[PDB]
């Protein structure tokens, strides 16, 4: 039994034809407070997988730790580690969705929300979430926190269900989470304009790109608003 | 008598006759070798091809710790696993309390009090390997090689096994010609020969070969296995020096 302290807001994903965006922004919140500025949120794991984390910034790097030792823990005695024998994104996910599930049943939760965002070794997509509760699911589309709430509806309005995934091509896809993220910047108050994406792609591997921006923001339109009802000056 | 029938017992001389005897399970094993180089380290091993039905390739013997550490032995094969499992949970802990890797000087310690914890009692066995270790750390390039005893020292190269005095002396004739240092990929090449050259005191089965390597400009500093063009070009390197 715990409170969060130094959060993380939204991660947002979704599949397109040839693989998985996923986004999260860079920001630390302590509260209201918007303390830290350059914080990572998005997590690597060899070149086929990024797990995003929203939550507990105490808990996302202890979850980093947790991945980084997967990683040497596989490459022991395992001369395929760098082929057949290298971790899978579905690998990754069922082990941190075991012990999300295993520390929410001792009363000591991990306080985050995650997503897997990766391509099989087959070239299939995986996406998928598990949470502070080990609840675990899978969608075309999937944010966390207020991306839930108002990425979900974006994102859906391009991948809907999944035969709209084979007509969604990277470029459309990128698009609408780069939009996501500034419609979540407008309304959330606890983003940042500053924010990581990153690319997994059966062809290309991974892309990832830090330091992106939320660019394009209509604000002209404040200047004409006067008042809350009568007044006019 | 019967002073070595008991692990920890001393004999009246002084010694751990029990030590000893693992040192003759040590003697016994196939040979390998570490060579210092440069800016890092590398470790080969003679696998005796006991029958056409082993798998080339396939019964790999040197082992990694956690990335930037190789460890290769000689003697009782499966108490050189359980002293690098151990390694690896040294190495885990180190990490995880100080966050950098475990630097060699301090790794060759772990192994050592845990060598030599195995000859304080009666009531375990001593190990029945000599291992050589080492790689790269914050203030370079580490060897080591440790005994059954728990004894190790940091080495210029090492060498263990049946052929381990024809590569101790194959290896003096390196450290006496190169006073300024051995390349990385130079010591991956002698260390191919002095395989063949040590294969000599064990020439009934044909051996295969394996190396592998930690060097600052080679490998970016992590241990890394010697396979392809590289192995193939050290193997011809060999092969033309015993003819």
């Amino acid at each position: 039994t715990q409170q969060p302290i130094v959060t993380g807001t939204s991660v947002i994903s979704m599949k397109y034809d040839n693989g998985v965006i996923i986004a999260a922004d860079n920001l630390g919140s302590y509260g209201s407070l918007l303390r830290f500025n350059g914080v990572e949120r998005l997590i690597p794991v060899g070149d086929n997988t990024v797990v995003g984390i929203s939550g507990d910034i105490s808990d996302m790097q202890h979850i980093e730790r947790l991945l980084k030792d997967l990683v040497t823990e596989n490459a022991y005695d395992n001369p395929l580690a760098d082929a057949e024998e290298a971790l899978e994104p579905s690998y990754i996910f069922e082990y941190l969705a075991t012990v999300m599930y295993q520390r929410r049943s001792k009363m000591n939760p991990l306080w985050n929300a995650i997503i897997v965002a990766g391509v099989q070794s087959n070239g299939d997509q995986f996406l998928r979430y598990v949470n502070l509760l080990g609840v675990t699911y899978s969608s075309p589309t999937l944010a966390t926190g207020f991306g839930a709430h108002m990425a979900n509806p974006l994102l859906r309005k391009v991948v809907d269900r999944e035969s709209d995934i084979p007509k969604t091509t990277v470029q459309v896809a990128e698009e609408a989470i780069v939009n996501a993220m500034r419609v979540l910047y407008y309304r959330d108050a606890r983003s940042s304009r500053n924010f990581s994406l990153a690319i997994i792609d059966k062809n290309t591997g991974l892309t990832f790109k830090k330091n992106l921006q939320v660019e394009n923001m209509k604000w002209d339109f404040a200047k004409d608003i006067k008042g809350y009802g009568t007044q006019k000056i | 008598t019967g002073y070595d029938l008991s692990n920890s017992v001393f004999s009246p001389d002084g010694r751990n006759f029990q030590v000893e005897y693992a040192v003759k399970a040590v003697e016994n094993g196939t040979t390998s070798i570490g060579i210092k180089c440069n800016d890092g380290v590398v470790f080969a091993v003679e696998k005796l091809i006991t029958s056409k039905l082993l798998v080339p390739q396939k019964n790999v013997k040197i082992q990694v710790v956690d990335r930037h550490i190789g460890c290769v032995y000689s003697g009782l094969i499966p108490d050189g696993r359980h002293l690098v499992n151990r390694g690896r949970e040294e190495a885990a802990s180190f990490k995880k309390l100080y966050k950098t890797p475990i630097p060699i000087p301090a790794f060759a310690d772990r192994l050592g009090q845990y060598v030599q914890a195995h000859t304080l009692y009666n009531s375990v066995r001593p190990f029945g390997v000599s291992t050589i270790f080492g790689g790269v750390d914050k203030n370079g390039a580490h060897l080591y090689m440790l005994e059954p005893s728990g004894s190790y020292w940091g080495y210029k190269g090492a060498a263990t096994g049946k052929g381990r005095q024809s590569a101790k002396a194959e290896l003096e004739k390196l450290v006496d010609h190169h006073p300024e240092g051995l390349s990385a990929r130079e010591a991956v090449k002698q260390a191919a020969k002095i395989i063949y050259l040590a294969h000599e005191d064990n020439k009934e089965k044909d051996f295969e070969l394996e190396i592998s390597w930690c060097s600052l400009s080679e490998t970016n500093g992590l241990h890394k296995f010697v396979k392809g063009d590289l192995l193939q070009e050290a193997i011809d390197f060999a092969q033309k020096e015993i003819n």
